[PDB]
């Protein structure tokens, strides 16, 4: 029963829209258990300077209870049905979802609706979470990788909204008002911008009837039905070096502006990132690993790890790589890294893309390893790509990619481009933007 | 900072600045910095009345 076929067999993802704008979608499996959630098209990018951190503060309350069912009432009801509720909030995408028995499919939707709509926002709890978020910041600040990507955005998108952290400023957390969290919810958590997605043993029809029932938003004026278009974020070849010779290792991330969800090149970009891949000191492969960079990394003890990435966004994106190294091998590593990038633009081989494509498909499949991940793909696809994109399609697109294509596309986005750099730790060895800028050409 | 490109570039610039006067002098006023007394072949028997060092 060849791969090809198993692909065209996976049940189609159904989507139906309500009069309020809400879009309900789902992929039905025989699974006795399931996952359902609302993927809102909101994040820190929608926040401005005065409320940076709202969507995150709000994330901390969508679970402390609603108007109808207060704290214990909510938790008790949810804990007692063996369900798992949890979510997240990115720069331009927020999500809240539950993992429950396909049986409870309809009661969950009710619960979801009650959260996005009737958050209690108990002004008593607010002051508590305020101290919690402040505490999580102290912690997240010790996560070099995070510090490094935030900074990456901080300078690559300096001057724009995309250059803000999701968690927000220490001041905003200390001062946001119930009212602020209030309007945040009112302004963003809106039907035409939300997506009720589900995966598992669930009837799409049953799913949508339940949606109609509690997700009964009303829309009178045109304004309400409209989805705002965010102001464009300006990428800037720049660098931010936060140095502290006291930290054990050093983090380095370099990137170029990426196209954005909609753009087909992304496929090619992924196939490329698939060649250089990623590495880490516990990869059994060793000196024989296929990725030259990885291989080089191993042969020269160049880094405790490295990883490529193609972080997409609506209108923009970040295509780069990140590596952790010892103070004294930062240069050799950076050198080799740009080396492979230049190689991508100038000499990618068919054999490489062949391996890359296979590896990619495999990752593509792992993206749908369970109701939750599958669900996450739906919520995001609709939200980002507008519709759903089947593995059969992705797989198609991927197959079209070839060396020539990789080189052209990579040259297009990499060659002779002013990159964005972020470095943290004992970064004295790696140095000079110029020296790095010249690494952008010839290979 | 790495010598290159910071000082390799600075130095090249510097060279070109020194080069102008040096060539201007060389091409336009060749013997400006030189004594005209030295256009007279050495005469072991006569020290020029006006003899100054370079
Ligand atoms: C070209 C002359 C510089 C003009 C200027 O005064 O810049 C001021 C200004 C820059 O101001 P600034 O940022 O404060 O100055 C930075 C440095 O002075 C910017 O200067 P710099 O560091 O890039 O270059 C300094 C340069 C300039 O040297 C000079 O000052 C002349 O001197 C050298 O590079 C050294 C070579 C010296 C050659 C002399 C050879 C000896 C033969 C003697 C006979 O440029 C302009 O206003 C535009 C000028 C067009």
């Amino acid at each position: 029963a060849t791969y090809a076929q198993t692909l065209q067999n996976i049940p189609e993802t159904n989507v139906t829209t309500l009069d309020n704008g809400l879009r309900v979608a789902s992929e039905e499996s025989s699974q006795p258990t399931c996952t359902v959630g609302v993927w809102i098209g909101a994040g820190s990018r929608y926040e401005n300077e005065k409320n940076n951190g709202a969507g995150y503060f709000v994330e901390h309350l969508a679970f402390k209870g609603t108007k109808k069912r207060p704290c214990a009432a909510f938790e008790k009801e949810v804990e007692s049905m063996g369900a798992h509720f949890n979510g997240y909030t990115s720069r331009e995408q927020t999500a809240f979802y539950i993992k429950a028995l396909s049986k409870d499919m309809p009661k969950v939707v009710e619960l979801l609706a009650d959260v996005v709509q009737n958050c209690a926002l108990e002004e008593s709890q607010i002051e508590k979470e305020r101290g919690v978020i402040l505490q999580e910041l102290k912690e997240m600040d010790n996560d070099m990788t995070n510090v490094t990507f935030d900074y990456l955005h901080a300078t690559a998108f300096q001057g724009t909204a995309l250059a803000r952290t999701v968690e927000g400023t220490t001041e905003n957390i200390k001062h946001l008002t119930r009212a602020d969290l209030a309007s945040y919810i009112d302004t963003h958590f809106k039907a035409p911008r939300m997506v009720l997605a589900a995966a598992g043993g669930i009837s799409h029809k049953e799913l949508v009837d339940a949606a109609r029932q509690h997700f009964s938003g009303v829309s009178f004026t045109y304004k309400e039905d409209a989805v705002p278009i965010l102001p464009r974020c300006r990428f800037t070849g720049s660098e931010i070096r936060a140095r502290d010779d006291a930290l054990p290792v050093a983090h380095v991330a370099l990137a170029v502006e990426g196209p954005g969800w909609a753009d087909p090149d992304n496929v090619v970009l992924h196939v490329a990132n698939a060649i250089i891949g990623r590495y880490d000191r516990t990869f059994g492969g060793g000196k024989h690993l296929s990725s030259r960079l990885a291989a080089l990394a191993v042969e020269h003890k160049l880094c405790h790890s490295f990883q490529t990435f193609n972080t997409s966004y609506s209108d923009t994106g970040l295509f780069g790589f990140h590596f952790v190294a010892d103070p004294l091998s930062i240069d050799d590593m950076m050198f080799c890294a740009q080396g492979e990038w230049m190689r991508l633009c100038t000499s990618t081989t068919e054999s490489e893309v062949k391996r890359a494509k296979n590896h990619l498909r495999s990752a593509m499949v792992a993206q749908l390893d369970g109701t939750t991940p599958v669900c996450e793909t739906i919520g995001s696809h609709l939200l980002n790509y507008g519709r759903r994109i089947s593995l059969e399609e992705w797989d198609s697109r991927i197959s079209a990619v070839d060396a020539r294509m990789v080189r052209d596309v990579c040259s297009k986005y990499i060659y002779d481009k002013c990159p964005a750099l972020a470095a943290v730790g004992p970064i004295e060895q790696l140095l000079d933007y110029n020296r790095i800028r010249s690494g952008m050409y010839w290979i | 900072i790495p010598f290159h490109p910071y000082y390799s570039f600075k130095d090249i610039l510097g060279l070109t600045l020194m080069l102008t006067p040096f060539l201007t002098l060389a091409l336009f006023s060749p013997n400006l910095l030189g004594d005209p007394e030295n256009f007279t072949p050495a005469n072991p028997l006569v020290t020029p009345p006006h003899i100054k060092p370079e």
